[PDB]
């Protein structure tokens, strides 16, 4: 089995930048190397075959190079749509093997989040559980802090958060935080607040509601 | 190695439904579905490459100012079990193998 | 014109046999090769096997004793059978057709969108869908709670609404059940006659939920 080692595993670069991904085979594969691009939630897409040959519908900004043990994939002018995991693939011998992938993200200007809070619905309350949701919309960078407060008591260990993959147009992220309580605990407090800290926010922003006014 | 594009677009496939082929003698011949060695029978398959429909983008990258050009399907000889008459025959048949650019003077 | 679509159950019990079919169109199954490639969650790609045009196979040594790849040209289908299944088999399985540039170069040119297969002793559970509405640039959404296994697909207005949509990765709860939110952002005064419906589909439990969210 031939082992493909890609470098770097991850990379952040600005729009317009030249990006270079490396692929290294354990044994010589001559020119029998293909490059795939896998966009978030999508199947891998063939870009380059036989080291440097373009497949259908591939941008002029992409290119491939190399021989034997050393191969390169270049993006001449990195664009927002290039957000993906790139994989090299050996076709010199069976079994076919891929490199571990190069996650490519975009360095963009600071974009502050737009914050929204959602109380639990009446139908979920019927079940005995309360889920309070906080949405952080289209921000950059990915790093963001969400503090849940319940009658000014800082909550910890009772929330889970999720972040979307980088958007292929504006290069921003979105995040949702779910605060989970029981109906009993939820019904014993008034103010539900979501405090957000981010580089785009001069001071943290708070979004809140008062239970019994929804 | 350095090549980004072909001057001629081609298509390469496995051919498993071949019934007729012109032999090396230039005569139409019937191609058998099965062949065999001392023990096992095999279904007859061939690998073929040919030009994509236009014959391309005139070939790509050709100096049009000096040359007229077109992509053309060239062939190879492959051995195949065929039928000449009553007897079975292991003969050389003509099959699609490539798509090449051919030039002509202006 | 070239289309590949994998199907199979999202949930297989450990030691049982995983069974996937790949339904195709646009090309002959006699003239093209089909490959099965898998991707464990958050991991790289792994080639499992091949069925060449002639009907001959070759399987990766790592899985070899458990693999069966066949094809039904009459049904435009390719099968994959993975016996004696373990949690190391939890992955998104892809069917990819091979393409050739002479006998010189080979590549996986056309891929299916992949089907997630989870190996667990746990039972399938359909989701509960709850509205995400403000208490008082407006946002709304759906909370798809307590489902197993993954995935869940979420669309808005039967796929007619795509701008402003964020469907977040599922989060695994303490209960071993998944939970996700899908949100849609709209301008403050775009309502009046505007209905927002999230179409939740959880194929493993065969649950389809159409939830209408009101202001």
């Amino acid at each position: 089995d031939i082992q493909m080692t890609q470098s770097p595993s991850s990379l952040s670069a600005s729009v317009g930048d030249r990006v270079t991904i490396t692929c290294r085979a354990s044994q010589s594969i001559s020119n029998n190397l293909n490059w795939y691009q896998q966009k978030p939630g999508k199947a891998p897409k063939l870009l380059i075959y036989y080291t440097s040959r373009f497949h259908s519908g591939v941008p002029s900004r992409f290119s491939g190079s190399g021989s034997g043990t050393d191969f390169t994939f270049t993006i001449s002018s990195l664009q927002p749509e290039d957000i993906a995991t790139y994989y090299c693939q050996q076709e010199h011998t069976l079994p076919y093997t891929f490199g571990q992938g190069t996650k490519l993200e975009i360095k963009r200007t600071v974009a502050a989040p737009s914050v929204f809070i959602f109380p639990p619905s009446d139908e979920q309350l019927k079940s005995g559980t309360a889920s309070v949701v906080c949405l952080l919309n289209n921000f950059y960078p990915r790093e963001a802090k969400v503090q849940w407060k319940v009658d000014n008591a800082l909550q910890s260990g009772n929330s889970q958060e999720s972040v979307t993959e980088q958007d292929s147009k504006d290069s921003t992220y979105s995040l949702s935080s779910t605060l989970t309580l029981s109906k009993a605990d939820y019904e014993k407090h008034k103010v539900y607040a979501c405090e957000v800290t981010h580089q785009g926010l001069s001071s943290p922003v708070t979004k809140s509601f008062n239970r019994g006014e929804c | 190695h350095r090549g980004e594009f072909s001057v001629c677009d081609s298509v390469s496939v496995w051919v498993g439904d071949k019934t007729t082929a012109t032999d090396i003698k230039g005569k139409e011949v019937m191609v058998l579905g099965e062949v065999n060695i001392n023990n096992s029978v095999f279904k007859q398959y061939f690998f073929e490459t040919k030009c994509r429909d236009p014959n391309v983008d005139g070939c790509r990258g050709i100096d049009s100012k000096h040359w007229n050009s077109y992509c053309t399907t060239t062939h190879t000889f492959v051995k195949a079990l065929t039928m000449d008459g009553k007897q079975a025959a292991w003969r050389f048949i003509r099959i699609d193998t490539a798509c090449v650019c051919v030039l002509s003077r202006k | 014109q070239v289309q590949l679509q994998e199907s199979g159950p999202g949930l297989v019990k450990p030691s049982e046999t995983l069974s996937l079919t790949c339904t195709v169109s646009g090309f002959s199954l006699i003239g093209y090769d089909l490959n099965w490639i898998r991707q464990p969650p958050g991991k790289g790609l792994e080639w499992i096997g091949i069925i060449w045009g002639d009907g001959t196979t070759d399987y990766n040594s790592a899985v070899k004793s458990r693999v069966t790849i066949s094809k039904d040209t009459s049904k435009n289908q390719f099968s994959l059978k993975l016996s004696s299944v373990t949690a190391a088999d939890t992955a998104v399985y892809y069917c990819a057709r091979g393409g050739y540039w002479y006998a010189t170069s080979y590549y996986f040119d056309y891929w299916g969108q992949g089907t997630l297969v989870t190996v667990s002793s746990a039972s399938t559970k359909g989701p509960s869908v709850f509205p995400l509405a403000p208490c008082s640039t407006a946002a709304l959404g759906c909370l798809v709670k307590d489902y197993f296994p993954e995935p869940v697909t979420v669309s808005w207005n039967s796929g007619a609404l795509t701008s402003g949509v964020h469907t977040f990765p599922a989060v695994l709860q303490s209960s071993g059940l998944y939970s996700l939110s899908s949100v849609v952002t709209v301008p403050s005064s775009n309502f009046g006659t505007q209905t927002y419906t999230c179409n939740v589909d959880h194929k493993p439990s065969n649950t389809k939920v159409d939830k209408t969210v009101e202001r």
